[PDB]
């Protein structure tokens, strides 16, 4: 194992448009085109 | 411990009694050995209680478990 | 490059306000419901009732004085 160095249809993502309710922590997500 | 439940089951009886041990020894996971707990299959909203209960002593307690679920996210987290 | 987009929209989701959230949820249902978005667009006032107050009270702007007015007919 190599060391750990100290130093370093398809779908559309998206934000869900409607969101239903206040205070709803908006995640990107996998979104149908339409 | 009705989640799954053998009745014809030496094991699943056999763990009653481990449960009654924790639960005389005063521990307040006695619920932890039953078998669907363990794997998943059950939990109770009652540990929501305890979230909240213990953030009385760990403030970070609440954002830690809701960043774990997703619940908010934060740009890099 | 579209990572770099999605990265502007979720600095920006969340550096986003409350009264941006509920402004946005009205919105959002107005433009469901076919009303235009424009003319929805608080409060920062206190007010209070004089009753009878006494004849050297100045007047203030923005003052509603209750009236008793006679009878038009009689």
């Amino acid at each position: 194992i190599a060391p750990v160095l100290e130093l370093a249809v398809e779908y559309v993502k998206g934000y869900p448009p409607n969101s239903p309710y206040i205070g709803s922590s908006p995640t990107l997500c996998h979104l149908l085109p339409v | 411990r009705f989640m799954q439940f053998r009745a014809k089951d030496s094991y699943s009886l056999a763990l009653s009694k481990l449960e009654k041990r924790e639960r005389e020894n005063g521990s307040n996971l006695a619920f932890m050995f039953r078998l669907p707990f363990a794997a998943g299959r059950v939990f109770s909203i009652s540990m929501l209680d305890t979230l909240l209960y213990q953030s009385f002593v760990k403030d970070y307690m609440i954002t830690i478990t809701r960043l774990l679920l997703g619940l908010d996210t934060t740009p890099g987290s | 490059a579209a990572a770099e987009w999605i990265s502007q929209q979720r600095l920006s989701l969340y550096r986003r306000s409350e009264r941006q959230e509920l402004s946005e949820l009205v919105k959002n249902r107005m433009k469901h419901l076919g009303l235009p978005t424009t003319g929805y667009d608080h409060q920062n006032t206190l007010s209070y009732v004089l009753i009878n107050p006494p004849p050297d009270t100045r007047l203030e702007p923005s003052d509603i004085v209750y009236l008793i007015r006679s009878d038009p007919l009689a």
